[PDB]
This record gives C-alpha cells, sequence and structure tokens, in this order.
C-alpha cells in the first residue's frame, strides 16, 4: 500500500512544452570542472589569436584576488587564538592541555582533513 | 595663569607620502590616519615629518599627533598587522576606538 | 539542560494550477542564486517556490520511469531523500532534466500551450556565465521553444532595480547568496561587471564547514544526521557577531556560558571549568558518559559565529581571497575615480545606497557589521546608509516584475528568436541589467 497518493500525483504531472519535431539531442555529459577547462581554453584560443583587442574575461576577472592584509590565525580544533603551531603535525592549537590531549594522541591521516579546512593538505 | 588649547590626532598610518619638489629636501608629507570611528588625513610640514623618520614609523604603526606643539609619539605597530609573522619584536596595539581629532582647553 | 530535536517535518497538500491566465502576458521565473522560485509577472507575489531538486521514484503494481520532480519532494520524506538538484556547482549539469523542470513549472502555472510556447519569459542569469553555458541557454530556450519574449539577467541586479525602480541610481550591490558572494558596483542605474568581484564561498559551503566541524568536534557519535538537519541547525543557530576578535576570547564564556550554551539533541536512540577542551566539548555542565540521551546530545554554540563569519575571512574556508569588507574597501576608495583621501561623487551616492540580498544574508547580525567596517575604512563624517530587505531571496522577482512594468527598458531587454537565429550564439544585448561582452 501507501502508493495511492503519490500514485495521484504523479499522474497530475506527467501527461505541449516543445517546438515540432525537438527532443533530446543525447549530447556528451560533462561536469562542472570541464566547462571551466573548456572555457578557459576558449578565451585562451581566442587571446592567443589576437596576439598573432584588449585582455578582458567574465568568469575569471571577477575572481576575487588574495587580501594584502595579513589573515587572522586560527587553533585548528578549537577556533581560538592558534599562538603555537606543532612542528611534527603542522597543527595550530592553544595551549597546552589542548596539544597533549588532541594533538599528541591523533590518530594519523587526521592532520591532512584538519589542513583541508584551511586548504593546505 | 595661562589658557591652552590641546588638539590631538591618533590612529593608525593609512598612507605615508612625502612629496619631494626638489628645486632631498622634501616638500611636504600627506598622512592618513585611521581609528575606529573612521579615518581623516593630514598634511604636514618638512620638521615633523623628519621628527616622524626619527620614531621609526612605517605603515600601520599608531602614533600621537599633536597639532600645536608638532610632538611625535609612536605607539606600536596595529593589531590588524599582527599576524604577518608568528613572533616579532614589534609591540602590537590596538585602534583607537574614539575618534582621531580630539580637542581639549 | 535546553534540547531541540532536528527532524524535518513537510507533508504539504500539492502545488496546484491557475487555469484563467494570459498568453499574451509575461512569466517570470527566479533561478538567481537560491534557485527556489517562480510566478506570473501580473501578481506582486511569486506563485510557486520549488527547491530545484528531481526524484526518480518508481510506482509499483505498473512499474514504468517516473519522475517526481520539484515540490512533491516535500510530501514524502523518501521522496525528498532520493532528490537532488540540476545543479552541479556554479552551472547546471544536466540540460534535460532542466527541461523536465521548466515543462513541469509551465504546467503547474495553468498555461495552455501554442507550439513551443505562447508567452515572454523573465530568466535570471548568473553573474558572468560562461559562454558554452551560455549557448546551452540559448538552445534551451529558443530553439527548443519558439518564445515570444526572452531576458537575461542578474539577480541582485533585479535585486537594486527592485528597490530602485527610477533605473537612474548609483550604489554598491552585494549578494550574499546560495552558491556564491558577489560584489557589483552600480554607476546610474548601470552596473559596472569589469569592477565586479566575486568569492566562492556561498551558503552550501558553510553548511558544509559546518558539517565538517561537527564531523571533527565528535568523531564518534552514534547517529549521522542529514544534510538538511544541519541546513536548519544553520538558518536557526547562526549569527553574526559585532567584531569576531573580541567575541573569541570571550567565547560567551565563564558568566555568560550556562546563559546561552544551546546543546543538540540527536532524533532518536581535572574540574570541568578547569579544563578548556572539556569547556568546548562537552559544555559547562559535568559530563555524564552514561545517559543515552547526553551520549546523543551534543553541545553547539562552541563557535556558532565561525560559520558566517567565513566571508570576511574567506582563508578560514580554504579559498585565497579578500572578504566582502577589503574588496568592498577598494571599490569605494581605490577605484571609481577617487583619488586616497577623498570620496568621488559616484563614491558617495555609492556610499549612500548599499543594499544587503541573495537570501542567505538573512543571517542576524549583517547589517550592524556591515555598517561598522564600512565606517572602519572610510573617512570621517561620511553618511553611510545600508538598506536591508524583508525577504531577501524574493527581490529578485520583484525586480524583473518591475522591469516588466517598464515598457521601455523591456523592450530594451527582449531578445527574440531572429536576433539568436541571425548574430548567433555569441551575441548579447548589454543591459545595464545584464553582461557586458567577453573579450574587451
Amino acid at each position: 500500500e501507501r502508493l495511492l497518493f503519490l500514485r495521484s500525483v504523479g499522474e497530475r504531472n506527467e501527461i505541449r512544452f516543445k517546438s515540432a519535431h525537438y527532443k533530446k539531442p543525447t549530447r556528451r555529459h560533462k561536469s562542472a570542472r570541464q566547462l571551466i577547462s573548456d572555457e578557459n581554453k576558449r578565451i585562451n584560443a581566442l587571446l592567443t589569436k589576437a596576439n598573432k583587442l584588449v585582455p578582458k574575461a567574465t568568469y575569471f576577472s571577477v575572481e576575487a584576488p588574495p587580501s594584502i592584509r595579513p589573515a587572522k590565525k586560527y587553533c585548528d580544533v578549537t577556533g581560538l587564538k592558534g599562538f603555537y603551531k606543532s612542528p611534527t603535525n603542522n597543527i595550530r592549537y592553544h595551549n597546552a592541555e589542548i596539544y597533549q590531549l588532541i594533538v599528541k594522541p591523533m590518530a594519523p591521516g587526521v592532520d591532512q582533513e584538519y589542513l583541508k579546512l584551511r586548504g593546505a593538505n | 595663569r595661562i589658557k591652552e588649547t590641546k588638539e590631538v590626532y591618533e590612529g593608525e598610518v593609512t598612507e605615508l607620502t612625502p612629496e619631494d619638489a626638489e628645486n632631498k629636501t622634501i616638500s611636504h608629507v600627506i598622512v592618513g590616519l585611521k581609528s575606529a570611528k573612521g579615518t581623516k588625513t593630514l598634511r604636514l610640514d618638512p620638521t615633523i615629518y623628519e621628527s616622524i623618520q626619527r620614531e621609526k614609523v612605517s605603515i600601520g604603526d599608531v602614533i600621537y599627533i599633536e597639532a600645536n606643539t608638532g610632538a611625535v609619539k609612536r605607539v606600536g605597530r596595529s593589531d590588524a598587522y599582527a599576524t604577518e609573522f608568528d613572533l616579532e619584536t614589534e609591540e602590537y596595539v590596538p585602534l583607537p576606538k574614539g575618534e582621531v581629532h580630539k580637542k581639549k582647553e | 539542560v535546553v534540547i531541540d530535536d532536528p527532524p524535518l517535518r513537510q507533508t504539504p497538500e500539492p502545488f496546484d494550477e491557475q487555469s484563467a491566465y494570459n498568453p499574451q502576458s509575461p512569466i517570470a521565473i527566479d533561478f538567481g542564486s537560491s534557485k527556489l522560485r517562480a510566478g506570473f509577472v501580473n501578481h506582486a507575489t511569486p506563485t510557486h517556490i520549488f527547491p530545484n531538486a528531481l526524484t526518480k521514484f518508481r510506482d509499483r503494481k505498473l512499474n514504468k520511469n517516473f519522475t517526481f520532480v520539484g515540490n512533491d519532494t516535500l510530501l514524502d520524506q523518501a521522496v525528498r531523500s532520493q532528490s537532488r538538484s540540476p545543479f552541479d556547482g556554479p552551472f547546471v549539469t544536466n540540460w534535460n532534466l532542466t527541461e523536465e523542470i521548466l515543462d513541469y513549472t509551465f504546467h503547474h502555472l495553468g498555461v495552455v500551450p501554442d507550439n513551443g510556447i505562447p508567452n515572454p519569459i523573465l530568466l535570471t542569469e548568473r553573474l558572468a556565465t560562461v559562454q558554452s553555458q551560455r549557448t546551452n541557454w540559448y538552445q534551451i530556450l529558443f530553439e527548443t521553444y519558439n518564445v515570444p519574449g526572452v531576458t537575461f539577467g542578474i539577480d541582485s541586479l533585479f535585486s537594486f532595480y527592485n528597490y530602485n525602480p527610477s533605473g537612474n541610481k548609483t550604489g554598491l550591490v552585494i549578494s550574499c547568496g546560495h552558491e556564491d558572494t558577489n560584489v557589483i558596483p552600480v554607476v546610474d542605474g548601470a552596473g559596472i561587471l569589469t569592477d565586479a568581484k566575486r568569492i566562492n564561498w556561498g551558503g552550501h559551503q558553510a553548511v558544509d564547514y559546518l558539517n565538517d566541524l561537527m564531523a571533527l568536534k565528535y568523531p564518534y557519535f552514534p547517529t549521522k544526521m542529514s544534510y538538511l538537519q544541519y541546513e536548519t541547525m544553520y538558518k536557526d543557530y547562526c549569527y553574526v557577531s559585532r567584531n569576531y576578535d573580541e567575541d573569541i576570547e570571550k567565547i560567551l564564556t565563564l558568566e555568560n556560558l550556562d546563559t546561552n550554551d544551546v546543546v543538540v539533541e540527536a532524533p532518536f536512540t581535572y574540574d570541568w571549568r578547569n579544563s578548556i577542551l572539556h569547556l568546548f566539548l562537552r559544555g559547562p555542565r559535568p559530563h555524564d558518559s552514561e545517559n543515552i540521551h547526553e551520549q546523543h546530545q551534543m553541545h553547539l554554540n562552541v563557535e556558532r559565529i565561525r560559520v558566517p563569519e567565513v566571508i570576511f575571512q574567506p582563508t578560514m574556508g580554504g579559498q585565497d581571497q579578500a572578504g566582502i569588507c577589503e574588496l568592498s574597501e577598494t571599490i569605494l576608495l581605490k577605484k571609481f575615480g577617487s583619488q586616497p583621501g577623498k570620496l568621488s561623487q559616484t563614491s558617495i551616492d555609492m556610499v549612500n545606497n548599499v543594499l544587503i540580498t541573495g537570501g542567505n544574508a538573512k543571517v542576524p547580525g549583517l547589517k550592524e557589521r556591515i555598517v561598522k567596517e564600512f565606517t572602519g575604512f572610510l573617512p570621517t563624517g561620511t553618511n553611510i546608509t545600508v538598506n536591508m530587505s524583508s525577504d531577501p531571496s524574493l527581490d529578485a522577482w520583484k525586480g524583473m516584475a518591475a522591469l516588466a512594468r517598464n515598457e521601455e527598458q523591456y523592450r530594451k531587454t527582449v531578445i527574440s528568436k531572429k536576433e539568436y537565429e541571425e548574430y548567433g550564439p555569441e551575441y548579447i544585448k548589454e543591459h545595464k541589467l545584464g553582461n557586458t561582452k567577453y573579450f574587451e
């Protein structure tokens, strides 16, 4: 049972909204990063043709540049000020009990997913 | 008994650009000061510019500017510029939460 | 101890139709950043709101392939769990799925079709969209459907048009949305996209950041909570601090602990003050590991500030870009003709007109934060006025409605099928409400 409600509404949705003689063109299916690479290649081809007019782009020129002010440092596991960074582990930590309670007995492979939040892995 | 006015400019050195206009001897200097209530800009003679140079003032330092006596006192580097290095000798001080331009009699 | 259960509860009546319609009247879809809504142009409010998701749900006793796309996912929790969005990242990777979504929307409108489509359409483009995606959208809306009227536009700039109906206003438009956060300067009602910037961080990345920190705070937990549970506790339990720096010293702590320190409870089955790790983890009260609820309980608030406050410092999120404050500062001071030391007149009225919008900007405390940092870098005595919308996701829909009320602007923004056939898919009308050219 249970299927009567979903069956009825799905009957209402599925039967008009299309032009004469158009259907699925069975095109190649690509992910987004593929589209960024093809577009980058496209304005790359345009600029290499122009070099043989002035350089301008849309999706890459709206990219925010890195900041000139040095960013605030934070602890990796707690999130307060990282006064200290462990040499072996490359982990920002707040104080001593945080260090000996988390940073020392951390099970290996967790430091990379720690740095993955800051993208330093 | 003498009456007197004290005019104080305070804040972080946002910009520092001495105009030379040689005819070595700078013509003047433009100085921007930043506080929590906003910022301002200041025009100064070369003598107080040299006195600024004798407090080792660079961009980001917090200074004390008095309008009449023309005395300069550095306070330290700003709190926003603390993490340029992990440990450095420069004393870090927060921004003045008041206005840049304070006056009293 | 105050506990909150997070399971999603939704079981509405089915979405429906409006048979009475005009075929010559334009229809508006507001994709935008939030990707949620649509409606008829003549009405002041949008008629329908969709989750932008598709469910393939095989029906038993008659086994065919079935589409349960859209607001049908709100009816059933399993159908909701089966759903996935058309968008992959910034853009849709499933165009036929988008066609199914659009046809479902057209059927829910109640229109009677004539050829492809009998009515003009209002469409929100993403800022600075890729040329291949421009061609993909063109072949979606014009060759597949023969449409009288097609518009291209940017949702936050539609929001600016909604709250500046004159169309000749300088301003600074920020947009904090589901996918990305953009800054756009506007001069005399015409936005400059050469000076515009954007950050890839969005609301979805914020919920993912919360999920990552949540995976890290308790590696061993008895229950795996869903994405939308994280979404609910993000929209209900995250607020912007007035400034991050002093408020991370006292982390709502000591006296302010046990006043606002909320413990989050799962759906179903040496001193405590001395250890900073214990205060961060299990809160102020002593931890009892024997309780099944408390083992299922989880202490939040520990850093509920970090999750909204990544947009000002994007390096916390892993993206090496500047924040909203720095980009707004360099737009307001360094660029647009202002020499460093005074604001230019266009920059002055840009300061006077600042709009926060997107629908992900409904996080509390954003307005006071952005006002305080705008006061931080600007010269003293310049008046700053920042305007906030009651429903910031809904501004773009009213914006294209208000442009549709503006007949000359609408006539300048319609692209018809003959131009797409003649100048090809490389060409776009240069609206003040549209994207500029790619090269030069």
